[PDB]
């Protein structure tokens, strides 16, 4: 499963 | 017997034609099991293999939520790195991103990655430890700066940790026909006259798993890696992939030349003789 | 801006055989930025049914991407691809050679 929301640069 | 999970994801944007697109893959080892694009019809993170199948609608629901949260960042990101860089409107460019975790024959975390890139150029990617940043430039600095005081590092290290390595195991354990198997390459070399002194000796790797490979040509015993023309490892689209590697001899030395091939389905590394 | 330069091979998924069906992969790597246009030609036309791998990319951020056809070989047919990227200055055509 993939992470959870990135955060933006 | 080393494993690893990674997804993959990129934007490029469009401007004046519509919003960016933007596609996620992922992957155990060199085997897809998901993906989402952006420009599809079914707004939805699909099956790839048939083991992740029976995963169920939560995960499914899970899955296309996250994923379409990550592309709304990216779409985020596309504006912010055009400030960064005081780029133009109208021209296209691309963010991409990878992340995942490795496990050894053992299947205990071995290391994680984290690696963002704009325009084709590392931009900012998490340090070995998990703890600390590598940005590439100065506008990377700025997101090295903001990711420190948001504590980017410490969320992103208990996935890649945790998460990651228990998903990674299930899925190597539901995937197991798939995804725990090798397939030890088919070899062989083929010999074709370039004119009347001169012979193509190419050295053949054919339907093989993991892609991991190694061929390499000797001329008595000696590399001939400048000579080598080595053509990057493709996949046969049946799960399995193939590789070459090619030399041009003077006719009459083909005795001189062998061929090598390492790969772990192999009980030992092989040479290939003319002789 | 970084440019790189598709690297396209074509090629059976199998050791063709004339009259055995088979599949054919134009398969293009190493390429940079990710906008490609990649055809496969039977006697220099474009084939229809052709599909795709989902785009994707590899440790040096170049991508990668697998088109192919399911195709019976014979002995007069030709068979080729036909990619554009910004990185060539027209289309380059690779043939399909069954003897290498």
């Amino acid at each position: 499963i993939t992470d959870q929301v990135p955060f933006s640069v | 017997g080393s494993h690893s999970m990674r997804y993959f994801f990129t934007s490029v944007s469009r401007p004046g034609r519509g919003e960016p697109r933007f596609i996620a893959v992922g992957y155990v080892d060199d085997t897809q099991f998901v993906r989402f694009d952006s420009d599809a019809a079914s707004q939805r993170m699909e099956p790839r293999a048939p083991w992740i199948e029976q995963e169920g609608p939560e995960y499914w629901d899970g899955e296309t939520r996250k994923v379409k949260a990550h592309s709304q960042t990216h779409r985020v990101d596309l504006g912010t790195l055009r400030g960064y860089y005081n780029q133009s409107e109208a021209g296209s460019h691309t963010v991409q991103r990878m992340y995942g975790c490795d496990v050894g024959s053992d299947w205990r975390f071995l290391r994680g990655y984290h690696q963002y890139a704009y325009d084709g150029k590392d931009y900012i990617a998490l340090k070995e430890d998990l703890r600390s940043w590598t940005a590439a430039d100065m506008a990377a600095q700025t997101t090295k700066h903001k990711w420190e005081a948001a504590h980017v590092a410490e969320q992103l290290r208990a996935y890649l940790e945790g998460t990651c390595v228990e998903w990674l195991r299930r899925y190597l354990e539901n995937g197991k026909e798939t995804l725990q198997r090798t397939d030890a390459p088919k070899t062989h070399m083929t010999h074709h006259a370039v004119s009347d002194h001169e012979a193509t000796l190419r050295c053949w790797a054919l339907s093989f798993y993991p892609a991991e490979i190694t061929l390499t040509w000797q001329r008595d015993g000696e590399d001939q890696t400048q000579d080598t023309e080595l053509v990057e490892t493709r996949p046969a689209g049946d799960g399995t992939f193939q590789k070459w590697a090619a030399v041009v001899v003077p006719s009459g030395q083909e005795q001189r030349y062998t061929c090598h091939v390492q790969h772990e389905g192999l009980p030992k590394p092989l040479t290939l003789r003319w002789e | 801006m970084i440019q790189r330069t598709p690297k396209i091979q074509v090629y059976s998924r199998h050791p063709a055989e004339n009259g055995k069906s088979n599949f054919l992969n134009c398969y293009v790597s190493g390429f940079h930025p990710s906008d490609i246009e990649v055809d496969l030609l039977k006697n220099g036309e474009r084939i229809e049914k052709v599909e795709h791998s989902d785009l994707s990319f590899s440790k040096d951020w170049s991508f990668y991407l697998l088109y192919y056809t399911e195709f019976t070989p014979t002995e007069k047919d030709e068979y080729a691809c036909r990619v554009n990227h910004v990185t060539l200055s027209q289309p380059k055509i690779v043939k399909w050679d069954r003897d290498m």
